[PDB]
């Protein structure tokens, strides 16, 4: 054939990939978390935006630390060499490199270990997105004028 | 280059993008009614153009959204009138398009 | 407003 150009993954296998949502609202009272009104419009809006994406949308709610991993872990070993890509929407309290469980924190990296080029093969050389509406610590932009 | 055979191993830490709602150290905004402001930007700006941009340039639409749309209202001063700048980090190594063929 |  003609010259070809690798410039841009592969997004015509036979699925684009799941989309993972996972939506806390609701924390054990012990942690002393606030609920996070106003996610379930984020976590509706999401699963619609990537329904018409073509991802194969599962949303979750209120999952545990332990939950949290379990599924990460869970998911990270179907089945992807029919998928594109894989999406993973966080939406929780966190601090800097964390997000909460609904009774306590995950390390993100113990999150995103699960799909290493190493670990999950049937992703390797796919883009894998994590998109993360939580803190990041407790500094406020107090921004400037333009 | 000593090693032709590099191109045979990938680092494992790439092809991962990580779309954060706020910059390293900083809070991240949440409207009670609305959703999240970063949310919000991402879900509009997949919306329109998700067929006709690269990834990086939606993201960074997200980022204009975000900054120049959003201020909070608090009634507390130490959280009232303040803003928001996304992070995009990119281990990628294609430009991803959401559409193909 | 809130905080995350």
């Amino acid at each position: 054939s003609g010259i070809s150009l690798d410039n841009s993954y592969k997004m015509d296998y036979p699925e684009m990939g799941l989309c993972i949502i996972i939506n806390n609202k609701n924390f054990h009272k012990s942690t002393g978390m606030t609920s996070r009104s106003g996610t379930d419009v984020d976590a509706a809006n999401l699963r619609e935006t990537f329904r018409n994406l073509k991802y194969e949308v599962r949303n979750k709610n209120d999952l545990t630390r332990e939950e949290i991993v379990e599924l990460m872990r869970d998911v990270s070993k179907e089945d992807h060499s029919k998928r594109s890509s894989f999406v993973c929407v966080l939406l929780s309290h966190g601090e800097e490199g964390i997000i909460f469980g609904t009774n306590g924190p995950v390390d993100l990296k113990k999150i995103t270990n699960f799909f290493r080029g190493d670990r999950c093969r049937y992703l390797t050389g796919k883009p894998k997105l994590f998109i993360i509406q939580a803190c990041r610590g407790t500094e406020l932009d107090c921004g400037i004028e333009t | 280059v000593d090693d032709d055979m590099a191109c045979h191993k990938i680092p494992v830490e790439a092809d991962f993008l990580y779309a954060y709602s706020t910059a390293p150290g900083y809070y991240s905004w949440r409207n009670s009614k609305d959703g999240s402001w970063f949310i919000q930007s991402l879900c509009a700006m997949l919306k329109q153009y998700a067929d006709k941009l690269e990834f990086m340039h939606i993201l960074t639409r997200v980022n204009r959204k975000v900054a120049t749309e959003f201020e909070s209202f608090s009634f507390d001063a130490t959280f009232h009138a303040k803003k928001q700048i996304p992070c995009i980090v990119s281990m990628l190594t294609k430009e991803l398009y959401f559409y193909h063929h | 407003d809130e905080v995350d």
